[PDB]
């Protein structure tokens, strides 16, 4: 697995810098991400660029498959990771056109960041909706270095337990969204007893997740064993199409999302699911998936941490569905 | 000015599945207002299950038995106004055998163990059910939760009954 | 059976500011990010700005040749007179299930709810017809609107630019300056000298001058014409808002800088190849793909095009006008 | 001024081409005009698009070529160099181009019947009116790069397994 990378030169029209990693090259215009790699080429607007990489940096890539869009993406083998054109593509597959190269995870997660912070300018923050945000278009101009950097918040056992992550309020530097201006913000009552001060706890957790200052972001807020609840906030569209390597569960808390299903290995449309506050769903392991959403809505990711399931999924000692009825 | 769209047991809208070529029951799409308001009180029905794990619905009205689990669990209200009490048993393997794993029902009588404290829950707040302690509900008017555990003596399933089949 | 059309003003939305509209079994409504599309069995999305900026070129073309895919679902295909609107219909993955969608209108009745539907949903200081860095946003509630930019006169040639009675030369006095990513481009005329009486037909203009001025993006406009030759010169810029899939050959000639064309199967939208071109490069986009082009810097393209009607039955009943 | 629009040249044009993910290179008929030209013998119109009758010849004018006449309408543009178009309206244009026929007729390098009516001078990017019932010639410098817009004819080159990307 590939160790190989490299800074390029700094453009001296655009003022940006180039990159390569193994035989994949990175370049970005006044509109553009460039791709190259041996056999091929592709463009990606750089908006929808820039949002998908802040996702694949700031999920240490994930689980699964993380497609960029058709074409572009990644496959976290925890540890490594495969970095391919067209390899969940019909079309690249069928005519042996799609490449792909494997990575040492901090390899390619080192050039991921210098990417970018150097394509990121200033104003514009990739992990925010586009309503509360600038713009990505022209020639370098500064930077957005602290939108880029956010610390990543998980839970150990539960929000707000005595030493594990905090409840957020304005003082820590966390507000309500303007989209969450109505959400009920008081602490749940609790009364302890004396001794018992550490284990009896609970939190706000939707005020939790009115205070979250990035979209699309599934964090650690409960734990147990391998069994995750991971929610975030969302407003327009997951900047990626998810093709996980096990099944996963959503738990819409508030508002709307539409997911657009299609076959994780073709990429061809197969289903539409509309979940309004209270649905749950599952995403079975042969799909990949992308959440639309007009107003910033709650939604509650469950995953299961295990990493004995894909290769299981891969046997068949594992289903694609966790359920049949 | 904002509106927060959230559900509650007399009030909620499914969405659903939309087919292009695919089975809707593959989305095991349902919604746990509607779980929770056909249900027994404190019946803990199966929403979502990935392997061992679940996520639990029920809807707390009036008080429930004691429960206690070999295991963490979380409980997330969704809807009304549920109290939590906490009691640490004196001897906790004499009502969990410690292999076990899902939340165990040790019975309406009050268990031996000391008073931990109180938790009142409204909509969306959510608390921590410890490994060791035994916990019950009470709910005056009728409110619906989840548990975040794992498939046990107290997990009801029904799929058929409960998912899209379109 | 005849070709329809119950088009419909539905209600306004009392929070977004915004109408819906019915084409046949088609609903539009629109959000802050979103445009909404219903038919009966299904339903679709697409981001706003990419919406409009593809309905502003269908209004603008009037339904243009063949098939103007909006995206890889929704669409609509001219059948000059008439038109067919779409969903799945170029999608393999609709088709092979059954579930793609086609209504077929009068041309007329089409238009007229198209051109409403962009009115209201184009909202002041945003122009669809311009590329990104050069205007504002269309996300968010009902604010004003911008009719002035989506009622732009389309300009034709009757038989060259700037003869007596045909479409004049851009000037600054006529409203045409140069653009800014134009700024170095030369902007003489050439030198005519008529003799006596033969002022009418000694006659020539600055093309590349012309097409520097050109305050739209993908929007070939007529500069001369031959029989059903016609050549349509445009300036380019950021992404064509839609993928077109031509019921006859078009050709390309690149005129400036460079463009990218992807390249994808007309019928099932499966990736075929990618078309690099810089100036002086010309080629073929044949009859059996879609075509969507990508330009960095605004850019100076030839479309050339054979207008005749006679094309579309005797390529279905070659592919490429050129055998090799 | 940072702007730079690039144009290309004779002498300085730089090629693109096609990318095969699943299709043949030669459905494209992938050229370049310049590159056409500078090939070409002077004044050789060689076709690089044709769409059923109608071409667009691409040729290098160099020198003084011979008159032409045509039943209809052309349209020429300087690609690349200074051209200067003269025109002379034809007495009986019957007498050297049959109507009814299509596109340009070389009708030789003596100067043909008729009065003489306008002088272009043609620069980069500069598109002249070739008009039904003239006869036209050109005078180039130094060679330099142009397109016609026009009809397959008895002056139309054809050479496509040449110009174009056959992989
Ligand atoms: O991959 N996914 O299923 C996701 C990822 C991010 C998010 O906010 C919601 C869902
Ligand atoms: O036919 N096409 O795909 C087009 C349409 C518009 C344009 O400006 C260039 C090419
Ligand atoms: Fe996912």
């Amino acid at each position: 697995a590939r160790t190989d990378t490299e800074h390029l030169a700094i453009n001296n029209e655009t003022g940006y810098r180039s990159f390569r990693a193994g035989g994949f090259t990175f370049t970005r215009d006044e509109y553009f991400a460039r791709l190259t790699w041996p056999g091929g080429s592709h463009i990606i607007p750089i908006d929808a660029f820039l949002r998908a990489m802040m996702r694949d940096v700031a999920w240490g890539f994930f689980y699964g498959v993380v497609n960029f869009d058709h074409v572009f993406g990644t496959i976290n083998h925890y540890g490594e990771v495969t970095m391919f054109a067209g390899r969940f593509n019909d079309a690249y597959r069928n005519a042996g056109r799609d490449h792909e190269e494997r990575f040492k995870s901090s390899a390619l997660m080192a050039v991921f960041k210098d990417i970018l912070s150097d394509w990121t300018v200033e104003g514009y923050d990739p992990f925010a909706a586009p309503m509360e945000t600038g713009l990505p278009w022209g020639i370098k101009n500064g930077n957005n270095d602290e939108a880029i950097s956010r610390q990543r918040v998980t839970a150990r056992r539960m929000v707000g337990l005595p030493g594990d992550t905090p409840v957020r309020t304005d003082a820590n530097g966390f507000p309500v969204n303007r989209q969450f201006a109505d959400v009920p913000q008081e602490q749940p009552v609790v009364e302890a007893e004396p001794g018992f001060e550490a284990e009896v706890s609970a939190y706000n957790l939707f005020g939790y997740l009115s205070r979250s200052d990035v979209t699309w972001n599934p964090s650690v807020c409960s734990v147990v064993g391998d069994s995750l609840f991971c929610p975030t906030s969302e407003e327009f569209i997951l900047p990626v199409e998810h093709g996980n390597d096990r099944c996963e569960w959503f738990l819409q808390l508030s508002d709307e999302i539409v997911w657009d299903v299609k076959d994780k290995e073709s990429g061809k449309p197969r289903a539409r699911v509309t979940a309004r506050a209270g649905d749950i769903c599952c995403m079975p392991a042969d799909i990949r998936h992308q959440g639309y959403s007009t107003k910033r809505s709650m939604l509650l990711v469950w995953e299961n941490g295990s990493p004995k399931i894909p290769q299981m999924i891969a046997d068949g000692t594992a289903p694609v569905v966790p359920v049949t009825f | 000015d904002v509106v927060t769209e959230f559900g509650a047991l007399t009030d909620y809208r499914k969405g659903g599945v939309e087919i292009i070529d695919d089975d809707p029951r593959n989305y095991v799409f349902s919604n746990v207002f509607e779980v929770a308001a056909n249900a027994a009180p404190y019946e803990r029905v199966a929403v979502g299950k990935n392997f061992e794990y679940v996520i639990e619905s029920a809807r707390a009205e009036g008080t429930s038995g004691w429960f206690s689990c070999a295991h963490d669990e979380f409980v997330l209200a969704m809807d009304g106004q549920i109290e939590v009490h906490l009691l640490k048993l004196d001897n906790s393997d004499a009502y969990v055998d410690p292999d076990s794993e899902g939340a165990v029902a040790i019975g309406e009588a009050l268990p031996e163990g000391r008073k931990m404290g109180r938790i009142v829950l409204r909509r969306g707040h959510m608390a921590l059910l410890p490994v060791g302690a035994a916990y019950r509900f009470y709910a005056e008017q009728p409110a619906a939760m989840l548990f975040q555990s794992i498939e046990g003596a107290v997990t009801v399933q029904k799929w058929g009954e409960i998912c899209q089949t379109e």
